[PDB]
């Protein structure tokens, strides 16, 4: 399990892998782990299938409802807050979600990160996952601000790829997503295997 | 015998919920029409005064991204059912990944309507027009404070209802087109109201089956009653 | 874990933390702020676990803004501190205990600067100096050998530097940028940022 | 007719229930407070002084609340004993919750809101009672608020209470002094207009009660002043009454 | 005949227990409040102090959260339930949402909260009516009002109490279309508008402007004096 | 002192065809080292389209089943229409959740047709996470059927191999070839096999014997 | 243990016609001292006192919600309150947490309202009334004070004497404890007025 | 007429007028017949038209695979009941795995409209539900009424003037348990034609017909099906 998301001048890249073990047995390679929770959010999917699965649903069932009473989008930081509420009153139950938040705003780009143990914070670059602590140093040795949009999607393909190479808990295809000011674009998907002929070649 | 909602009649029925029938017939009126090509709609504004802000003054709302509705009566009570019937479409899509059919709304709205004494208050005093396009085409219904539902081909209640329904059974058929029949309706508005006809004392709103967007028009209004 | 400090003055209360939001190897985020202004004379500071900091210490600060709002004036420093500690001693034999760290920082008209300690079992303390985390340890000592009750707010931002120099040196964590403030009669001022150019 | 439960309209913005209430306070006890710098008073009078009664606690107008104000009643006895429960159990609440004693504002919003709410909800009584209040704060120095049966209330600085005594006003108005308000000022008027509103001539001792206020040495004593100072303040008026026939 | 009760209907649909509500707004003190292009502004009139008693606790304008202000009508009561509820609601909404509360999602909590409270018997309605005013939303200028049915409205110039046929009625013939700007001016069209008081005394005016940007400013009766004399300077034009 | 989960065997197996879908499963039922039957399969038809697949534990398999047959009713008065392939995979997820801090001990694999006639497999976890799959294997030999069916039905790991669809007939012996050598090396299985083929014309059965010990 | 978290020790002795009482100044958690202005002595109505020791919790707790209790009874009564009928009071609070008890052990000291009368008697931890005629001792360091006052106490002595016993108990004995010091305050009240002294300890 | 105000009160005659007023609803509602012969079991209901374009209001309602039932009054105590019959109905498929028994599951509808018609604040139920079911020993016609009475019949017609009705099925109730269905649902709408005024004919978009058989599930024909049963009949003798 390996995601990352950072944002900059031309919006937010999300990319994630796609392989969920049990154990030591691969369940299967082709794992969604972006979850497209609204035309203009995303979410990401890291500790747990089927809590952050429920719960992002269950975010995204309120999110319309804030829509249609209000005739207006939710903000970034409204709907992170949603979520860190409903999953603190189940604290030291036995959850396990480590989440992100992405999406244009008013105020402009939007990141936030939500632990099933009660952090929420900010920021600009995040990396969460099994594999995650191998994509912080790729990540930051080529991140900068003002990146082009080529150049930021060979990054983030890259970071995936060297995290799936030392962790045994990752593979499968690297997907990758781009938050544009109107709404979401899924760029992407190859596999590792294409990679490795293109990257080592 | 006519002040209680737990006493019946020597003859049969209410009067209670016969009274609520009759807090419809002080609203506006509102025309529905159901057509192979969508529903259209068409409702009558009656602004008091000009600092009233025109926009806060709701008689079409949007239930879902494919089912209008339309309202008369008691706007105090309206809100209401407007709030739960967002809420089970949304309820309805949690556990289904689906749209839930415009038929089944009304079932979920007509099931709270039936409490008003018959749990363990009041009837509600308002009529509601629900069109949408579902999976069985495009579709337009009816209800009423008797929770009695109904589906209707083309229908007109509020203020003025009456009136309307005789007019609006003669040029009814069943092979409209939708670009007929907008213009079909606000025929029927024109000799109902008694202000002239303009851009500001109505609106409008349409529903298709792939352009389930747009149950508004805006200005486009305009070209509509210029080219009456 | 993460670090906190006290220093009170004549006319002043001089409060510094860190910006650090680490998990577990990994420093997430290098500008983190906690720092909460309850009112427009009182700070809040607060240390403890994931999600407990930010529940308790934002319950606390929508609730003394209703007493602004309700009756026009302003809680005492004293009374918004003695607010605090009955809300983790009625929240502690439940459930749901809260486990966070606090000082506050408050100056009043009438009574001047005050500050106030707070232990996670509720216990109200009227220092001079506080700290907290694994920090207060190497650092109190420095402040215990220096201070005055008669300072001036330009020596006490020397003394500040020198209590975080050796933080600095024989502190095993990273701990790089420091953010301050300064409250007086005229309400709470920004100083500027702190941070070390180590070698 | 639209005499029924308190929890319905009449034609036209007419509460009768509450208008009843507010009626019902004239025909009982009489009580004022009056302005003064550096202190606060109030003044009440003894009904019913039968030969054949104890009076063993010597305040019963009067009830010191928390450590800094005290009230007058004027009601019905039955509710009185109600509220003056209620009132002292909300400042201790205050002092427990901030450790500070409650500021003599938010103390009354507290009744009043408590007044208020047997206006709307069941069929049963508004309090027919209503009251004063003195007290010192940090903020504001001594105060005097006024009750009412609706809940509604306002700050005051001399005032009365109505059918019985709703002449009083009048005289307040027309030997009305500020700036000039210190306690030995005001203890002269206070005498003076209890002396006109009680019919009975010549003011006996036991048919009055005067309780003040101070603030000495940061403590803010309360003063219940005994019968016996009582007379040489009669006695005081009664001789400002053969000075003031010089002019004849 | 039959009323006296808020679940019967009359044998032509009407709520008689609510429709009296609406007439103990008329025994208030008118209140009007216009928007304009940056500083929105509302003042109220007849204060009539009665020599003796201390004005600081007969205040009608309050706020609920930093960027929203209120003004109302009715009776005393019933307003100080409603405004301490709301000053809740304001504050919850921050914590649960930490978004700051816009003027639209303040007047629904309070039109629904008095909307259950008339359809239940042996709860009397809230006789009072409200206006929210409050240039918060995203730098957008606005201003709502209630009714004691539960219908939140908006309008872009408002008039309630003992009198608000005449000053609605005024305003429509004075209101232009052209945006009264240099904001003095729009300060100066409700002095013209409160002008039409019940006794119109000059020194009973309680005139009070907001921003967009800052706090509440309450006007001092030397400033509300000087645009008094502007009107009079006005008004040397007749002859 | 009593637990209250033991452990059942099973195996149950789905593949998705381009315009059909096909559900097979054991009919051993054992727990510890004792037989208790050799006839009870694992397949149910829930609609005319859709039949599902339960293994783990035998007495959730048992209540589980009966819950979703009285939605299905439930779901039908309320709006004059019958669930979906999805549909049903939509609401099996809130069940499954609803018991999060006590949960079925149950895999579960809903195989069917989707509204436009073409196969389609859900598979399950006994949380309540599902995708949708081109084949599953779920049970006790679970580890021992998903390597092979990589090779001859995804392709995996082949080359110089061109990417033909699975036709019916060629699919159909493909699962009697993977049963007889599962039955070899797992114990859990075996002693006969169910095969349910749903396609557009109504939900066929077969069963094939296996080896008895 | 719990008991041991914070420290503390309260001591109080019977003279002839007044009574004493004395406490520490040290707060701190179990190794680390935070002030030395901690109190642990709230007076409860002119010449009676009350000393608190233990969890520092549970010292700061019980002290605002007796505070509670005691001017709801002074004001539906025109008294004051007598030295058994507080007694009785803390050993209700206490008894309510049966099973979720405060972590304090409460000393009361003072004179009769009426009469010249001394009462001093100390409290369990559940509210077991023990009442004295010579001295209690409450805290962490209860066997050294045992110690002194074994030794030192006369039966009838003037406030002079009653003053330089109890400065000789707490200093000797809480020397010998680790966790409690850092200064020694100490209340002697009588008929006539209230003294209230500090005294020289060892600081460290 | 101080006596006629409450369920509770008595009369000095002794008869609850609230009961009797009940009984008025059931007739305001259209006619329905419902019969049975040896093997099967049809009821025939008579939709209404709302308006000359509206859809016509159903009667006829599916309830189990073995139960359907017809309906005649209030259309807020209809569903009312439907949700309560729903209910009891797969309860026993939960727990007993098999089909309810039919006369058990009406005896728990009088214990249902019982407590209604005796403790204040309800009113009862009025409804006029006739009932068509599949025990383990043939088919069955029920009646219910809102004084909380059900009745075992072999045919029974109830609604607005279905008097004439009953005297049409009195005399050709000796034929019915022989013929089958090719006869049998047009010997039940040869009833309804005499509940309609005698200018207008029963045509095809105003009546529904419901038939729960021996091998049959419950099924409901409505205004496409129901042609293949209205051919082969005779005119009204005018």
């Amino acid at each position: 399990t390996t995601t990352l998301a950072f944002k900059f001048r031309h919006g937010v890249i999300v990319a994630a892998d796609s392989r969920a073990t049990a154990g030591a047995y691969i369940a299967s390679q082709t794992v969604k782990k972006v979850i497209e929770i609204n035309p203009y959010l995303l979410g990401t999917m890291a500790g747990g299938a089927a809590d952050c699965s429920f719960w992002e649903r269950l975010l995204a069932r309120q999110c319309r409802i804030y829509e249609l009473r209000n005739k207006e989008r939710i903000s970034v930081a409204a709907a992170s807050k949603l979520l860190a509420n409903m999953v603190y009153q189940y604290k030291g139950m036995g959850l396990s979600m480590g989440t992100m938040i992405c999406g244009w705003d008013k105020r402009g780009p939007g990141l936030y990160y939500v632990d099933s143990e009660g952090n929420r914070i900010s920021g600009a670059t995040f990396s969460v996952g099994s594999g995650s602590v191998y994509a912080y140093g790729v990540m930051d040795r080529g991140y900068s601000y003002d990146l082009e949009v080529e150049q930021a999607y060979d990054l983030a393909r890259r970071a995936i790829y060297q995290a799936t190479y030392r962790d045994a808990y990752s593979g499968g295809a690297v997907n990758l997503y781009h938050v544009r000011e109107d709404g979401w674009i899924r760029v992407s998907s190859d596999n590792v295997a294409d990679l490795h002929e293109k990257y080592s070649g | 015998y006519d002040r209680g909602v737990n006493t019946f009649s020597p003859e049969g029925r209410l009067f209670q919920v016969e009274y609520a029938i009759e807090a419809i017939k002080l609203g506006s009126t509102a025309i529905g029409i159901q057509t192979s090509e969508g529903v259209c709609l068409a409702v009558e504004k009656r602004i008091t005064s000009p600092l009233m802000e025109p926009s806060s003054i709701e008689k079409i709302v949007e239930i879902d991204a494919h089912i209008g509705c339309a309202m008369s009566g008691l706007i105090a009570d309206a809100k209401t059912l407007i709030d739960k019937a967002r809420v089970e479409t949304q309820n309805h899509w949690f556990t289904y990944n689906e749209t839930m059919t415009v038929e089944s709304v009304t079932q979920a709205v007509s099931n709270l309507a039936l409490q008003f004494g018959e749990e363990d208050s009041r009837p509600f005093g308002v009529a509601l027009l629900f069109g949408g396009v579902d999976e069985k085409g495009p579709q337009l219904f009816h209800m009423d404070p008797s929770g009695t539902f109904v589906q209707c081909d083309a229908r007109a209640i509020g203020s003025a209802s009456e009136g309307a329904q005789s007019s609006l059974q003669e040029v009814y058929h069943k092979s409209m087109t939708l670009k007929e029949a907008i213009k079909s309706s606000l025929i029927i508005l024109k000799q109902v109201m008694e202000e002239k006809l303009n851009a500001t004392n109505i609106e409008l709103a349409t529903v298709q089956p792939g352009q389930n967007f747009h149950m508004f028009t805006k200005e486009e209004l305009e070209e509509v009653i210029k080219d009456i | 874990m993460e670090y906190l400090i006290g220093i009170q003055g004549p006319d002043y209360v001089l409060v510094a933390s860190d910006r650090v939001a680490a998990s577990n190897i990994v420093q997430m985020k290098d500008d983190h702020d906690k720092m909460f202004k309850m009112s427009e004379k009182i700070l809040l500071l607060c240390v403890g676990e994931a999600g407990d900091t930010v529940q308790f210490a934002e319950y606390i600060q929508k609730n003394v803004q209703l007493y602004k709002m309700r009756n026009g004036y302003e809680l005492s420093p004293t009374a918004a501190a003695n607010f605090t500690r009955r809300n983790l001693a009625d929240c502690l034999r439940s459930r749901t205990p809260y486990h966070v760290n606090l000082l506050l920082a408050g100056y009043d008209e009438h009574e001047g600067p005050a500050l106030y300690y707070m232990d996670y079992l509720a216990a109200l303390a009227k220092a001079p100096f506080a700290a907290h985390g694994y920090g207060a340890f190497l650092t109190l000592s420095i402040l215990d050998r220096y201070y005055t009750p008669t300072i001036s707010r330009e020596r006490a931002v020397e003394l500040l530097r020198k209590c975080l120099e050796e933080l600095q040196k024989r502190f095993i964590l990273n701990l790089p940028t420091f953010s301050v403030r300064i409250i007086d009669k005229n309400g709470i001022h920004d100083l500027d940022n702190i941070s070390f150019p180590k070698q | 007719r639209y005499d029924s439960r308190t929890t319905i309209f009449s034609p036209e913005g007419r509460l009768y229930q509450v208008e009843y209430a507010m009626e019902a306070i004239g025909h009982a006890g009489t009580c004022l407070g009056i302005l003064a710098n550096d202190g606060v008073l109030l003044a009440a009078e003894r009904r019913n002084i039968h030969k054949l009664l104890d009076e063993v606690f010597f305040s019963e107008k009067i009830y010191k609340l928390n450590e800094d104000m005290a009230c007058s009643v004027a009601g019905i006895t039955s509710d009185a004993n109600v509220l003056t429960n209620e009132l002292r159990l909300i400042a201790q609440r205050y002092l427990l919750q901030y450790q500070e004693p409650i500021p003599c504002e938010q103390l009354v919003t507290a009744l009043c809101d408590i007044k208020q709410a047997y206006t709307q909800f069941g069929g049963k009584r508004p309090f027919g009672v209503s009251l004063l209040y003195i007290g010192w704060d940090k903020h504001y120095g001594f105060q005097l608020y006024q009750s009412d049966p609706s809940g509604n209330y306002g700050g005051w600085k001399a005032t009365c209470i109505g059918n019985n005594s709703a002449a009083a006003v009048s005289m307040l108005k027309q030997d009305y002094k500020e700036g000039e308000m210190t306690l030995k000022s005001a203890l002269a008027l206070a005498i003076k207009v209890l002396n006109k509103t009680m019919d009975v001539s010549k003011l006996s001792a036991e048919k009055v009660e005067i309780a003040t206020l101070t603030r000495e040495n940061g403590k803010t004593v309360i003063r219940v002043l005994k019968q016996k100072e009582v007379e040489q303040l009669i006695k005081k008026h009664e001789e400002e009454e053969a000075k003031a026939e010089r002019e004849k | 005949s039959y009323d006296r009760a808020i679940t019967v209907f009359s044998p032509d649909g009407h709520l008689f227990q609510v429709e009296y509500a609406q007439e103990a707004v008329k025994k208030g003190s008118t209140a009007v409040g216009v928007r304009g292009r940056d500083i929105v502004v509302l003042g109220v009139e007849k204060k009539s102090v009665a020599k003796l008693q201390d004005e600081r606790t007969v205040r009608k304008i309050c706020a609920l959260d930093d960027n929203v202000c209120m003004a109302f009508a009715g009776l005393t009561a019933d307003a100080r339930i409603v405004i301490n509820r709301a000053r809740v609601e304001c504050q919850s909404h921050r914590l649960t949402v930490e978004d700051p509360v816009t003027v639209e999602y303040i007047t629904r909590y309070i039109a629904s909260l008095k909307q259950r409270y008339t359809q239940s018997n042996g709860r009397r309605p809230f006789g009072i009516s409200a206006l929210i005013v409050g240039f918060d939303f995203d730098g957008t200028p606005r201003l709502y009002q209630t009714d004691p049915s539960g219908t939140y409205h908006a309008w872009k110039a408002n008039a309630i109490g003992r009198g608000a046929k005449s000053v609605r009625e005024f305003l429509e013939k004075n209101y232009t279309d052209e945006a009264i700007e240099t904001d003095d001016l729009t300060i100066k069209l409700v002095i013209k508008a409160l002008l039409e008081v019940v006794q119109s005394g000059g020194k009973n005016i309680e005139l009070a402007v907001m921003r967009r940007d800052q706090s509440l400013k309450i006007l001092n009766p030397e400033e509300i004096e000087k645009y008094v004399a502007e009107i009079e300077k006005e008004k040397e034009e007749n002859e | 002192r009593f637990s209250p989960y033991v452990f059942n065997g099973g195996t149950i197996l789905a593949i998705a065809g381009e315009d059909f879908a096909i559900v097979a499963s054991d009919t051993r039922l054992s727990e510890g080292f004792s037989i208790h039957t050799r006839d009870s399969p694992k397949c149910y038809k829930l609609t005319d389209k859709t039949v599902i697949g339960c293994s783990g534990f035998h007495g959730d398999c048992l209540t589980l089943t009966k819950i979703i047959e009285a939605r299905l009713k439930m779901y039908k008065h309320s709006n004059n229409k019958a669930m979906t392939t999805g549909a049903i995979a939509a609401m099996l997820s809130t069940i499954l959740y609803s018991r999060r801090f006590f949960p079925y001990y149950v895999y579960n694999i809903i195989g069917g047709l989707d509204e436009e006639g073409k196969g389609a497999v859900y598979s399950f976890d006994p949380v309540g996470s599902y995708q949708r799959d081109s084949f599953k294997a779920g049970g006790s030999a679970s580890a021992m059927l998903q390597p092979l069916l990589d090779n001859q039905v995804g392709f995996k790991n082949m080359q110089n191999v061109e990417h033909v669809p699975l036709s019916l007939d060629r699919a159909m012996r493909l699962v009697k070839d993977v049963f007889i050598s599962a039955a070899e090396r797992d114990v859990y299985t075996g002693d006969a096999l169910r095969i349910c083929i749903v396609t557009k014309e109504g939900i066929r059965e077969e069963t094939v014997s296996l080896r008895k010990d | 243990s719990i008991m041991s978290y914070n420290g503390g020790a309260v001591m109080a002795m019977k003279g002839k016609n007044c009574v004493a009482i004395a406490a520490d100044r040290r707060f701190g958690i179990q190794a680390q001292m935070v002030t030395t202005d901690f109190q642990k002595i709230f007076p409860m109505g002119d010449r009676l006192y009350i000393g608190l020791a233990g969890l520092a919790t549970d010292v700061q707790t019980v002290a605002q919600r007796l505070k509670f209790r005691l001017n709801l009874y002074e004001l539906k009564e025109g008294r004051q309150i007598k030295p058994y009928t507080l007694m009785s009071m803390v050993a209700n609070l206490l008894y309510e947490k049966r099973f979720g008890p405060y972590y304090t052990e409460p000393v009361i000291a003072g004179l009769d309202p009426k009469t010249f009368k001394p009462f001093i008697c100390s409290l369990d931890l559940i509210g077991c009334p023990m009442v004295t005629d010579d001295f209690v001792v409450s805290g962490t360091c209860a066997e050294q004070m045992y110690g002194m006052c074994e030794s030192l106490w006369e039966p009838n002595m003037d406030p002079d004497h009653l003053f330089e016993t109890i400065s000789q108990a707490m200093l000797n004995a809480v020397d010998r404890d680790a966790v409690s010091g850092m200064g020694v305050i100490v209340h002697i009240i009588e008929k006539d007025k209230i003294t209230t002294r500090t005294l020289k300890a060892r600081m460290d | 007429n101080q006596y006629d105000n409450d369920v509770t009160v008595w009369s000095p005659q002794g008869r609850i007028h609230q009961i009797e007023y009940a009984m008025e609803a059931v007739k305001q509602g259209s006619a329905t017949v419902g019969l049975k012969s040896k093997t099967h079991a049809v009821l025939v209901a008579l939709k209404r038209a709302q308006s000359e374009l509206a859809a016509h209001q159903k009667k006829i309602l599916h309830v189990d695979n073995h139960i359907g039932i017809s309906i005649a009054g209030l259309t807020a105590d209809a569903r009312l009941l439907c949700n309560f019959m729903r209910q009891e109905c797969l309860d026993s498929r939960f727990v007993f795995d098999r089909p309810l028994p039919v006369s058990r599951l009406v005896s728990l509808i009088g214990s249902k409209t019982q407590i209604p018609t005796q403790r204040y604040g309800r009113r009862p139920y009025g409804v006029g539900l006739l009932i068509a079911g599949y025990d383990d020993m043939g088919p069955h016609i029920f009646q219910t009424c809102p004084s909380a009475n059900y009745f075992d019949c072999r045919a029974m017609s109830i609604g607005a003037r279905s008097q004439s009705a009953r005297t049409y099925l009195e005399r050709h109730m000796s034929e019915f348990m022989e013929c089958n269905l090719n006869e049998l649902v047009k010997h039940g709408l040869r009833a309804l034609r005499e509940t309609l005024p005698a200018e207008q004919d029963l045509t095809t978009k105003n009546v529904s017909i419901g038939i729960v058989g021996k091998d049959l599930e419950f099924t409901i024909y409505d205004d496409d099906d129901v042609s293949p049963f209205l051919e082969g009949l005779e005119e009204r003798p005018q």
